């Protein structure tokens, strides 16, 4: 697209490693630091896709 | 002594230990927005400078 593609999306933030042959649809928050976001999805809390 | 927008000084940094979690205590990071490369790991992730 001349302006964006913006329906291809990659995960960035897992908790542990993928084992083969299965999938991780998930859209959550990743939960990093000690702060416990609660879907506010702010400072050190990035959306993974 | 921050410089302007249209004259910056670029630094060569090619012998340290880029231990990017000082930063975290130096301000609230507003304005956090990273490209492709993945906040979360970079000390894996080593760079020629
Ligand atoms: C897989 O299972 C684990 C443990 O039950 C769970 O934490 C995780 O969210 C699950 N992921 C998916 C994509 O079902």
């Amino acid at each position: 697209k001349v302006s964006g593609n913006y329906n291809y999306l990659y995960r960035l933030f897992r908790k542990s490693k993928l084992k083969p042959f299965e999938r991780d649809i998930s859209t959550e928050i990743y939960q990093a630091g000690n702060k416990p976001c609660n879907g506010v999805a702010g400072f050190n809390c990035y959306f993974p896709l | 002594r921050f410089a302007s927008v249209y004259a910056w000084n670029r630094k060569r940094i090619s012998n340290c230990v880029a231990d990017y979690s000082v930063l975290y205590n130096f301000a609230p990071f507003f304005a956090f927005k990273c490209y492709g490369v993945s906040p979360t790991k970079l000390n894996d992730l080593c760079f020629t400078n």
